[PDB]
RNA sequence: UGGAGGUAAAGCUACUGAAUGUAUGAUGGCGCCGGCGUACUGAAUACAAUUAAACUCUGAAUGCCAUUUAUUUUA
RNA sequence: CGGUCGCCUCCUAAAAGGUAACGGAGGCGUACAAAGGUACCUUCAGUACGGUUGGAAAUCGUAUGUAGAGUGUAAUGGUGU
RNA sequence: UUUGGUGCCCAUGUCGCUGUGGAAACACCUGGUUCCAUUUCGAACCCAGCAGUUAAGCACAGUGGAGCCGAAUGUAGCUGCAGUGAGAAUAGGAAAGCACCAAGC
């Protein structure tokens, strides 16, 4: 009765790279600092905002954050970073 | 020369067959091009060489090489090996081909009828393919592994198929 | 570039109109015996 | 048994059968539809049995129509196997019916017959049914 | 195929698209624009969509290559005292009259 | 393993300063690089040497 | 207060597969003097209904993220 | 005994992230001195027709199409001048 | 306001069809004399200019043909039979605008 598959099919399984929404809305952000990270281009930079082809896009500025959408029926979000009142 | 001829009295003649109020939408010509490929065969069998002779010999500029829009080798097509040539003639060369072509050397078979019937597609073209290269008179010899002919596609700036027949009939195109 | 072309005159018994405007000149005198007027596709 | 002829997967999930019916609920061509009242699973032998079934007592003009097909694959390792170790082989098909649900539509052909024969073809199925008239 | 007018403004767009992905400072642009038989130049400006100047046929030009179209709007973009702008290629190469255009606005004291 | 990565020398100090992926299936040919050296302190022309 | 989002549900002439009946017929076969009635196979052009974790032209709620505002706090 | 042990992609995974089994699919132990950078020019796969050896499209020219094109590599995302 | 350039937002902005204009301009166009160029062709790019052009791109009138967008009624699922309320279909609209520049004004 204790006779089963050997030589089993693909159970292999990889790593979970942490990525998401690392920033929202809100929050003021020091210059440098990374905002999100996505494997591919779901957000495009937009206007003071820093893209390091490694899938980073990250601030390049000072100011807050907003999310916008673009494209042909709103598929696209572009991140933009508003600078602080003067 | 021809050009004078035609653009002095056939362009006139034109435009009062079908009365119109345009020079430039009467059936005319501007650009030929004119191919050349060997699919029988990829082997350096006097092939890029004998190509480039003949339309030295038989045109006013070098030839040009291009690949494939696919790669297709049930017939032994593969790592890359571009094959033929292509000529996009205009200016004064296109009517000295043009002129070559019509009145030097076609009429040397009997039963030379041309090809007026299903040669267009729906916008202005017209094609001439023929099997025999040695046909014209500027021709050598011992330079070709088999006689082939230069396939001739010619297209104009008129979409309309009527005035295509204008054209071909105007300069006494076989039937 | 590409070697020059030019006209020579042309030849034939059976046109005696010389179709000379531009060939090429790596030949001289062009002839072919045969042409448009004794053919009867490429006349009217 | 109207097999698959090709599947992207092989041992797929099954389904989330509970709920309202995903559609099948009209009926289009035939002039009685069997419905069912509630959702299960449905093998392939027994829809081919309750076809041969109904087309064999079905008369010479009237014309039937299904609503349903299999699409779900299922797991039943043989006998005395333990729990675990990988998954099994596929050994039949399943169609889904949700509640209130369609699955056999008839006409062209007098009505007492044809509702003797649906409930003689319905006792072939698992769930119980409902005759339903014609749709305008 | 394409109207082989449209193809300038392609040019102009992609241009213009990737210099405002790129260009992370703030300076106005002048414009180049190569018709058939006249040119006609515009310094604008990005992040704000409006005009500072502009140089045509249509407007100060007689019969028309010429030189007579570069240092005009140079002493105009002076008064304005921004001297510090980006180029355009426009729908053209560096090239031919736009090389004489170039080189009028940098010698009058504008520095591209 | 498969080695495929290469060092580079500099002519000018005949020292190792380089680390280059160079495959020996392809490239028969030596790489002759113009190379920043901070010894030099500028750009030199680089040979191979291993 | 707004967004980050593809989840249930729904959709399959909006894809990828699968897949049901109506409608006309491609390319082959068959009889035939340049064309044929095609008993045949039957690309898809439109119509009506379907199915999915590796189908998504769409699309929630809860939940998560920070500030606006009030309350308890020395965590 | 069988297989598995490291890493990478997707689904399981329940709309932030992570989240299991001897759960389901797959692969990797790489190549390119140019397939890198810059400037410039430039852009689908197919469909239909026309035609020398050439059928089913080989090669081409033209309308056509809205990514079924490409992306060194298993998949996803992404990218239509 | 006539038209040319023109940016924003990207098929309620478009695809496609029929007609009317281009004075000044914009495109065609005469050509490669020369800067320059082509995997070769003044095709393309670039140079000095108009004999003609409304035919072509652009616009102005109509066309719901295509594509696109899409309310009200109710509707599964949802949080506790009460809020919550999509997709599908449908009335139905839609021949785009918002800004800037220099003339004809």
């Amino acid at each position: 009765s204790k006779k089963g598959v050997g030589s089993t099919k693909n159970g292999r399984d990889s790593h979970a790279k942490r990525l998401g929404a690392k920033k929202a809305d809100g929050q003021m952000i020091r210059t440098g600092q990374i905002i999100y990270r996505q494997r591919g281009t779901r957000v495009y930079p937009g206007v003071n905002v820093g893209l390091g082809s490694d899938d980073t896009l990250f601030a390049l500025s000072d100011g807050l954050v907003k999310y916008q959408k673009f494209g042909p029926k709103q598929g696209k979000t572009r991140v933009s970073v508003v600078k602080h009142k003067l | 020369n021809l050009k004078a001829h035609y653009q002095k009295t056939i362009a006139k003649e034109l435009q009062k067959s079908f009365a119109f109020s345009s020079i430039m939408q009467v059936p005319r010509l501007e650009k030929i091009v004119i191919n050349m490929g060997v699919g029988d065969a990829i082997r350096d069998s006097k092939f890029l060489e004998s190509a480039l002779n003949e339309l030295h010999l038989i045109s006013g500029q070098k030839p040009v090489a291009t690949k494939a829009k696919n790669a297709i080798s049930t017939y032994k097509l593969r790592a890359g090996q571009l094959i033929g040539c292509k000529v996009t003639l205009r200016g004064e060369r296109m009517w000295a081909f043009l002129e070559k072509l019509i009145y030097v050397a076609l009429p040397r078979v009997r039963d030379f009828r041309g090809l007026s019937l299903k040669s267009f597609d729906g916008r202005g073209n017209y094609t001439i393919g023929i099997k025999e290269q040695i046909i014209f008179p500027e021709i050598v010899y011992d330079d070709i592994k088999r006689i082939r002919g230069f396939d001739v596609t010619l297209v104009t700036s008129t979409n309309k198929d009527s005035e295509a027949l204008a054209l071909l009939r105007a300069l006494n195109l076989p039937l | 570039f590409h070697f020059p072309s030019q006209s020579v005159s042309f030849k034939c018994a059976s046109c005696s109109n010389s179709f000379t405007i531009e060939s090429t000149l790596k030949q001289k005198e062009i002839t072919i015996d045969i042409c448009g007027k004794c053919h009867p596709f490429y006349i009217g | 048994m109207l097999q698959p002829k090709r599947t992207k997967y092989r041992k797929p999930h099954n389904v989330s059968y509970e709920g309202k019916a995903k559609g099948n609920s009209y009926v289009a061509f035939g002039e009685y539809g069997l419905v069912a009242t509630k959702g299960n699973w449905i093998d392939a032998r027994a829809i081919e049995s309750a076809r041969i079934a109904i087309s064999k007592c079905l008369g010479k003009t009237g014309k039937m129509w299904i609503r349903i097909f299999p699409h779900m694959s299922k797991t039943k390792k043989p006998l005395e196997v333990r729990m675990g170790s990988g998954k099994g082989n596929p050994e039949f098909w399943v169609a889904v019916v949700k509640q209130g649900t369609v699955m056999f539509e008839v006409a062209n052909i007098p009505e007492s017959q044809m509702i003797k024969a649906l409930t003689r073809a319905g006792h072939k199925l698992p769930v119980t049914w409902k005759i339903l008239k014609r749709e305008e | 195929m394409k109207t082989r007018t449209e193809q300038r403004r392609l040019r102009h767009k992609r241009i213009v698209k990737k210099i405002r992905a790129t260009n992370h400072d703030n300076r106005v642009v002048l414009m180049v624009i190569k018709s058939l038989n006249h040119i006609s130049v515009q310094a604008w400006d990005f992040s704000q969509n409006i005009v500072l100047a502009s140089s045509s046929s249509l407007a100060l030009k007689l019969k028309n290559n010429a030189k007579l179209v570069g240092q005009d709007i140079a002493d105009k973009l002076v008064k304005l005292k921004l001297t510090n702008v980006v180029f355009d290629t426009g729908g053209s190469k560096y090239h031919g009259r736009i090389a004489a255009l170039a080189e009028a606005a940098r010698e009058r004291g504008l520095n591209f | 393993a498969v080695k495929r990565s290469t060092r580079l020398g500099c002519n000018d100090c005949r020292e190792i300063n380089y680390l280059t992926f160079k495959n020996v299936k392809k490239n028969p040919e030596k790489l002759a690089l113009n190379k920043f050296c901070s010894r030099c302190r500028k750009v030199v022309v680089h040979k191979e040497v291993k």
